[PDB]
């Protein structure tokens, strides 16, 4: 009898497929929590799932996609707790709704492409940043559409993700180079469109993914090239920062301590930046193309009370 | 006034296109990816006609298979479309005496010979015709002609001298004229006996023919007796103004913009580039009219339909057009 906390349920099926990502894995674990542990009373169910979400955030704090999944699960159990079935059917009604995310959010990524293929037009040199697999889910259907384009992939120092794209869509058959991440300003005068992928959307439209998407965003603004971001609808999160600095990793982004003998010195600054709403200009979700004030309204309506 | 009749008389230029044109007529050749009947037909449907009469002197079955599979034998077409089957290679003119022996045409009607492509609002050509009716009871027709003033010498087969009036633009006289390759034939003659009561006239070379003549139903009856005519203008408009029948004057109209007619490949190239460029507004290509294409328009004059596979590392320059389902490759230009 599993306890669903850390790895007795969650981290097992992350090794089943390296295509499922973190937040829908969190959705799958949280629905299979109360799919079995349903002790016929509406009180301790919500206590169990709130305890489970807080210990799962307590497992890995610096992967804020997890917070997005573990909080839209609370929105799911709140709205499915609504319609007021007196808990007599909801013990069966909520769990038969249940797996509609793993039948729904799993097949959201081609629904992204079905509305985002009509962005990359003919002969567009494209800049992507980091292994954001929804961007590749758009680009796969774009190359299957037989449309002519070129791609440029940045480095993802120190998180290594930029080396994956050049070994991902090269074998699909797209002419692609791998620029280094510092060389954006000398090339973004030539890049037609730039895509990124978020690990979170704030309450105004923000990109909380990686090391330097604020840098490539402010390069996109002072080259006046359109800065799109491909995401999907399990990436909304309540966390609305105000600076370019989020929750810390373990200390401040500006360390000034002493290296003892030979410890690592690359990851000493920040690793997850923030982008304001001005630098993004259109984001892609399951809900269509979505201007950032629309994503602000969409995350302002389902989070108030 | 209304109930406009019409007659298109194709299939007189098979001498021009002889390596082609023996397996399908001149009128069924794709100028811009679609066989150019409708480049006349959409024009004179916008002119608002009610019946046409396709003379098909050759390949008559592969006229009517396209005509019955067109959008014109469907019960909302602005004209009903009828054909005329034919023994082979009749000279023009005698088709009108065959028409008068049959006796269908009553009223004003278009003598559109050849295959034209134009932007002219034919509606404002009606009031020129009716001003001809009101200010002359001895009229014959009106002849719309283009003003291609920036180029003589390059309208290939026949250069002409449309000498006409200053004030009323009545066509005074007409004469065929030789070619720039011939330095030999250097004279034309206009004898001044019929030049008595004109006192003001203009003689121009920069008017290209387009064979769009609209007249009254009196002039086929005029044309009935004088059975000597075999062309439409080398013999007739000379032989109707040269003091032959008294009290029958012919008029001719000049437009200000693009209105052209197919002669040969040294005109087919030029009109293909004028139509495929934006020199033919509003009768343009990207509007996707004829056989419900999907042409889009980039800058630099690019025309592409859906399902076009442009391969990588190709370049596509000015003024091109690509149909659907094609496939180009690497390194092409």
């Amino acid at each position: 009898m599993s306890e669903f906390n850390i790895t007795e349920t969650y981290l097992r099926f992350l090794e089943e497929d390296t295509e499922m990502t973190m937040p829908i894995a969190a959705i799958e674990a949280l629905v299979t929590l109360l799919r079995i542990k349903t002790p016929e009373t509406a009180a301790e169910m919500i206590n169990t799932i709130k305890s489970s979400t807080e210990e799962l955030i307590k497992s890995i704090p610096n992967s804020v996609s997890l917070r997005a999944g573990c909080d839209i699960f609370m929105r799911f159990v709140l709205r499915n707790l609504h319609l007021y079935g007196d808990w007599e059917n909801c013990k069966q009604h909520l769990i038969e709704n249940g797996q509609l995310f793993v039948s729904r959010a799993k097949k959201s990524r081609n629904k992204i492409a079905e509305i985002g293929v009509d962005f990359i037009a003919d002969d567009d040199i494209i800049l992507v940043h980091g292994y954001s697999r929804a961007v590749f889910s758009l680009l796969n259907h774009a190359a299957n559409k037989f449309i002519r384009f070129r791609c440029v992939v940045t480095e993802s120092r120190p998180s290594k993700q930029g080396n994956q794209l050049y070994t991902l869509l090269e074998q699909k058959g797209i002419p692609v180079t791998l620029i280094v991440d510092s060389a954006v300003g000398a090339v973004i005068d030539k890049v037609d469109k730039v895509f990124v992928g978020a690990e979170g959307v704030a309450e105004s439209g923000g990109i909380i993914n990686l090391v330097g998407t604020y840098s490539v965003g402010v390069l996109a603004h002072n080259a006046r090239k359109p800065f799109y971001v491909v995401t999907e609808s399990h990436k909304f999160v309540r966390m609305f920062p105000l600076s370019s600095d989020d929750l810390p990793m373990a200390g401040p982004p500006l360390d000034f301590t002493r290296r003892t003998d030979d410890l690592e010195d690359a990851l000493r600054g920040p690793t997850i930046d923030y982008t304001a709403q001005e630098y993004i200009t259109a984001l892609i979700t399951d809900l269509g193309v979505l201007t950032p004030s629309a994503v602000s309204e969409e995350l302002i309506k389902m989070w108030y009370d | 006034e209304d109930r406009l009749q019409a007659v298109v008389l194709t299939d007189s230029y098979e001498t021009r296109f002889m390596p082609l044109t023996a397996v399908k007529p001149r009128c069924l050749l794709p100028l811009a990816n679609v066989p150019l009947i409708e480049y006349t037909l959409e024009f004179l449907a916008k002119a608002g006609v009610h019946e046409v009469f396709l003379i098909c002197s050759s390949h008559a079955n592969q006229i009517n298979d396209y005509i019955e599979n067109s959008k014109w034998n469907l019960p909302w077409s602005p004209f009903k479309i009828t054909t005329i089957m034919s023994p082979e290679a009749r000279c023009t003119g005698d088709v009108m005496r065959d028409l008068d022996n049959r006796g269908i045409i009553t009223g004003d009607f278009i003598l559109v010979s050849g295959d034209v492509l134009t932007n002219i609002d034919f509606s404002k050509m009606l009031e020129f015709h009716k001003k001809m009716h009101l200010q002359d009871k001895d009229h014959i027709s009106t002849m719309c002609l283009s003003k291609a003033s920036t180029y003589p010498k390059t309208r290939t087969i026949e250069p002409a001298a449309f000498v006409l009036d200053k004030s009323t633009s009545r066509c005074i006289y007409y004469q065929d004229l030789p070619l720039p390759s011939s330095r030999e034939k250097t004279s034309i003659q206009i004898d001044p006996e019929l030049l008595d009561n004109v006192d003001e006239f203009v003689i121009r070379n920069d008017l290209i023919d387009c064979r769009i003549d609209i007249c009254t139903s009196h002039v086929p009856l005029i044309f009935q007796e004088n059975f000597d005519y075999q062309s439409l203008r080398t013999d007739f408009v000379k032989g109707v103004i040269s003091s032959d029948i008294l009290g029958k004057h012919i008029y001719a109209y000049l437009t200000d913009e693009y209105a052209v007619r197919v002669e040969s490949w040294q005109t087919y190239d030029t009109i293909s580039q004028d139509f495929l460029g934006r020199w033919c507004y509003p009768l343009v290509l990207d509007s996707n009219i004829q056989d419900d294409q999907t042409y889009s328009y980039e800058s630099r004059h690019i025309y592409k339909e859906k399902d076009v596979v442009l391969a990588q590392s190709c370049k596509i320059g000015k003024c091109t057009a690509i149909g659907s389902g094609t496939k180009i490759g690497e390194g092409t230009k």
